[PDB]
């Protein structure tokens, strides 16, 4: 809830403010990176000077025995070529732990997350979560990870992974905690350069319920706004990559024919699929007027541009004159639109295109008939319980730094 | 001192014609099919090439700038003392 | 990724037939398998299909009673038993594929991209 | 199970193994050769003990006088010398005959291949292909050979090599057919020490049609890996000698201006034209990675070096400084690649070269001009039907054992 | 064996008429196209004409057809080009050239020698008033 | 002793006298030589292409497996050198 928030780092005014009421410091000091689609998402580099520290309120610092708190944040953790990051040590990203280590610390390792609590005595407990290498598509590496921690102290401390349970350890052994005055967002003892990814880092002073965590998890992110496939906001005038959820080892193609294959299987690189294979596409505003976003947004009317070359878009529509129910998706080399719109909606981070006519007109959702991308109205009444409802289904893959493959 | 045309689409034949000193931007040829064609001391920047064949046509002294040619027949052959920066060919015609 | 039928002949009305479409590079587990008619003249004519998941063989509403789809245990060859056969059947006969994720329509007239894969077709001829 | 095929011998996990359905135990003895770029292809010796023994189960043992049946398999044998093997005498290779040589036998003579069977009353039929002395270049010695033998036990027993039929013999006088529980893959009766290579050994409860052979033969060794001359897979890194299919008396000869001649003629031995003459080339990865395997597949990209000796390699390139339409193929003393790359692909044993730039761009495919060896953009549109189409066509000949010449 | 001599160019008139004649050893016309190129004073070669006996098919560069006429006799195994009609610049030495009929078939207008697997010595033909 | 390797000359070389050397996978293509001398020097799995030589020597050298395509260096070059496992291809006589 918000009774329980005894810190929230949220952005406000050029900076980063605590929102809680409570009135702890947050202090930038050297280049943090800041998401422009997104100021709250903040970048910590270990090149170069770059940290984030929160001077806490004297009134909220930890220093009980009993009392429950929980800590909730996003983090972003790119492999790059998932080479350089394979080494076994375990670095710190977040440390409110005192000059005794006494407190608690946020860590990682090779595909790693770690969670320790250590008391006054020096008795310490710690909860981990490896999500492991890419096997085919990695719900992890390089997105955004919620990740949630309650401490009863009365029982267990339990590590929560996209608002789902996933290690629990009993802290009845730990006696008072005295945590940091500080707590210190800043990437300590890395083997290689890297960065790393922070957002709406938050702590409660009671147990968080799986309830309360799965309503942050699907609240804190805006539900109007579309995700790409990383978990940032969907953009207009960007170019991606498709992942259609049913075929995740399938990429899209253009055939000469203007229309577009699905029977193109993804090549490996050790396991882990090739995200940059096959076309991109843009999308685009209808209505273009003093729209102050770049984001799109859920039931927004848009049209799906596919990219011959960066300065060389076609309008992709839904060609109708077929007697068949489902019409194949085909590429317009003379510009022309054929009088459709597509509306976007999401389910999650899952995106859902309706390819539709201007007079009102439903052509159908984006999905696939034997290797061809189609638009059908089938989905409209299969979307949640059949084998193939996942067809309608798509991830915006940006090209980005945090994952390189070549 | 190139003559310029920018941010056109070509869509019919091109027959019996030799362009000198031309720079094409953002130009876009689709469906053409040329006939005895000569580019000569020509500029294709950001230049765009689809469903395309080809008959005595050639390019002369050339330079093409992140240009793309998709389903074209436009060999190497065709490209003589020309320079392709960042060019690149993409499921040519019978290949 | 390839189809190939035989069995197709030369019958007389009320004969009988056996096509069979082999397989090489997936299973039927995967791909809903079909025939598909071309008779001379006439637009491409969806004939059976079969689910070899489930037990679902589908019909066209002519055919059902003397044509019977069927796969092996192996699940990669592919069978019609055409009985009582009529001179209207004649026509070139092709085995084809499709992947059972995508939409699962059954048009009646399809085009080369209803199915993933098709045979080289074999020809069944009713004569008198 | 429930198909045509009853006894299917594979490979998996180092033995061989029955994969039909009807479980036939299969046995090695002694030392029998498996192929280390395709297992499925075994080679049994006639110095040692070397024989496999397939234990048919007692569900598929031939044992009717009406039920049709037919037996497929790939044989190769080398002839060494040409001159140990000149010597008239039927030596069994495969045995499925009972005490009372009741069943069928595959047997091999002087460049012949024999097929026996025989009822349990002593009543045979004999179908034979001799492929004689090389003429030239012979398709059939040390070379892979299809084998098919169909019975329809109220007609012909056929016999069919590489899917063509090339003898039948009517089978009408033969009544009950007891073939043996055992099916022995071992060379009896040979006069000379010698090899035989086998593979892909199948028994069908049908008699095969020409489309079922011709599929067979098509699809048993994967269509999508190239061959060599003799018909094993095409390897990167490995020496070979040129063969043009249009040009077999000619073999590729350097020329001091670096360009490649096809005016030289073959020397003969007796009436074979010599393989092991020419110029070598070897095969190589442009991308690179210790996932892939050394097997050479179709629309591979690849760099064509010639090999001046053991340890000096020089790219082959288009030389595209002319005015002609065609490139006469250079030697690079530089070692420089001129930013060209070579596609593989293949029309059944018939390997093809198609030279590009890093671009995309096609320079032509490997073929050649009057004396010279150039990349032509002509045979794009001219693959069949032409009386020149085959001097696109290229195969790459391992110097090996089972086929010597001093 | 392998050998062409060519044969029968001289000095002629303006709008004479010429045959050349290229005696061929070492092989057969069913197996060689024939083509006459020729190499003006300094210029790179020009292809002028060719034959495919086979099946008679001719080949001529455009300024020539019309005028000459490119025939083979395997009585003689001769490749002869009747020239007539000619103009000022077709001056200019004339090789016959064989190349294996099993090849790329194109017409390079200049070729190289690689072009052919066979040519001449070359005859002279001047053409002045 | 001083080993050199991997390498390729392509230009002349003119008065020169090379001592004490180890080649190993050396090229020498389209080089010409003029009064050049070699002396105790090992040649390892050489290469030899389009090389022109005058007044030039190879005195109590040691050749192994290396390949001489059409040079002129011929026999009297070599004094009191080794030759082992080398051979001469396509010579520049005529
Ligand atoms: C081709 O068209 C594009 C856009 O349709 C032109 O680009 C724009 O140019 C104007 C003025 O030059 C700018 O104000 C816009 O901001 C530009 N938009 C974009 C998206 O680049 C381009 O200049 C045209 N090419 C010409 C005229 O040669
Ligand atoms: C036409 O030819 C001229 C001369 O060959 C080219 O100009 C040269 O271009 C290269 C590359 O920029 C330079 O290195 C030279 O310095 C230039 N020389 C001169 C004389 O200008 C010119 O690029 C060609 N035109 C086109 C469109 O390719
Ligand atoms: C071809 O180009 C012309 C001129 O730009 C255009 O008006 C026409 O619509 C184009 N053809 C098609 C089918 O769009
Ligand atoms: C061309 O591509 C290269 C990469 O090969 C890149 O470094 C360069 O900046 C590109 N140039 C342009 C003008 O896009
Ligand atoms: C030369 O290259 C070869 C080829 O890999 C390598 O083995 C060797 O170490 C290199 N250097 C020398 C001095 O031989
Ligand atoms: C000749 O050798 C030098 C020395 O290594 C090299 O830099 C140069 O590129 C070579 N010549 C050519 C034409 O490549
Ligand atoms: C040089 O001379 C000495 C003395 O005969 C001999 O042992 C040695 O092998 C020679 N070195 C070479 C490289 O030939
Ligand atoms: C030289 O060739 C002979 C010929 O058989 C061989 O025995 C010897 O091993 C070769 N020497 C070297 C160094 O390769």
């Amino acid at each position: 809830i918000k009774s329980s928030s005894v810190l929230n780092m949220r952005y406000k005014n050029d900076k980063y403010v605590d929102t809680s009421g409570y009135d702890s410091n947050i202090n930038i000091n050297g280049d943090v990176y800041k998401y422009p689609t997104n100021k709250n998402q903040f970048g910590i580099y270990n090149d170069k000077l770059s940290e984030v520290n929160i001077s806490q309120n004297d009134y909220i610092i930890y220093d009980n025995k009993y009392k429950n708190f929980s800590i909730s944040f996003w983090v972003r953790i790119p492999n790059y070529d998932n080479k350089i990051v394979n080494v076994n040590n375990e670095y710190t990203i977040i440390n409110c732990m005192r000059d005794n280590n006494s407190g608690w610390k946020v860590s990682l390792n090779h595909n790693e997350i770690i969670w320790t609590l250590q008391d006054n005595a020096g008795i310490n407990q710690k909860l981990a979560f490896n999500y492991g290498n890419a096997n085919g598509i990695s719900d992890y590496i390089n997105k955004w990870i919620f990740v949630t921690i309650t401490n009863d102290r009365l029982g267990d401390s339990k590590l929560y992974i996209n608002g789902n349970l996933i290690d629990q350890k009993s802290i009845l052994n730990l006696g008072n905690i005295h945590v940091s005055d500080n707590i210190l967002f800043k990437i300590v003892n890395c083997s290689y350069t890297r960065y790393i990814g922070i957002r709406y880092f938050n702590i409660f002073d009671k147990e968080l319920d799986e309830t309360e965590i799965q309503t942050l998890y699907s609240n804190e992110p805006n539900t109007n706004i579309l995700k790409d496939f990383w978990g940032n906001y969907l953009l207009y005038d960007k170019e991606y990559y498709l992942l259609n959820v049913l075929k995740p080892n399938n990429f899209i193609d253009r055939r000469k024919d203007s229309t577009l294959s699905i029977n193109n299987i993804r090549s490996t690189i050790l396991l882990a699929n090739r995200l940059y294979s096959g076309i991109k596409v843009k999308i685009q505003r209808v209505n273009n007027s003093s729209t102050n976003d770049n984001l799109v947004r859920k039931n927004d009317q848009v049209y799906i541009n596919f990219v011959a070359s960066k300065t060389h878009l076609f309008p992709l529509y839904a060609d109708t004159a077929t007697t068949n129910k489902e019409k194949t998706i085909k590429i317009s080399s003379s510009g022309n639109r054929f009088n459709q719109v597509v509306v976007m909606n999401s389910v999650g981070n899952n995106c859902t295109m309706n390819f539709k006519n201007n007079n009102g007109n439903n052509i159908g959702l984006l999905g696939f008939k034997a290797d061809t991308v189609v638009a059908s109205t089938w989905y409209y009444t299969h979307m949640r319980d059949h084998t193939n409802s996942n067809g309608c289904f798509w991830n915006f893959i940006s090209e980005e730094h945090g994952w390189q493959e070549k | 001192e190139r003559d310029k045309y920018a941010n056109f689409t070509i869509n019919f034949t091109m027959e019996n014609q030799i362009h000198t000193g031309m720079e094409y931007d953002n130009g876009r040829f689709i469906g053409v099919k040329f006939k005895s064609v000569t580019f000569k001391d020509s500029v294709f920047k950001e230049c765009y090439f689809e469903d395309v064949t080809s008959s005595n046509t050639f390019f002369r002294n050339c330079t093409f700038i992140n240009t793309v040619f998709y389903n074209t027949d436009l060999f190497e052959y065709k490209f003589v003392n020309s320079r392709l920066i960042n060019s690149t060919f993409l499921h040519n015609k019978e290949g | 990724l390839q189809l190939v039928e035989t069995g197709g002949g030369l019958v007389k009305p009320g004969g009988s037939l056996r096509l069979s479409c082999v397989v090489s590079g997936f299973t039927f587990d995967d791909y809903r398998m079909a025939w598909v008619r071309q008779a001379p003249g006439k637009e491409l004519e969806w004939v059976s299909s079969i689910d070899s998941w489930s037990i679902n063989t589908y019909y066209e509403d002519s055919v059902k009673g003397r044509f019977t789809i069927s796969t092996d245990n192996a699940k990669n060859t592919l069978y019609l038993q055409m009985s009582s056969l009529k001179p209207e059947d004649t026509a070139v006969y092709y085995c084809a594929a499709e992947d059972r994720l995508g939409v699962p329509t059954i048009n009646a007239h399809p085009s080369k991209y209803d199915y993933n894969y098709w045979g080289q077709g074999t020809q069944v001829t009713v004569s008198s």
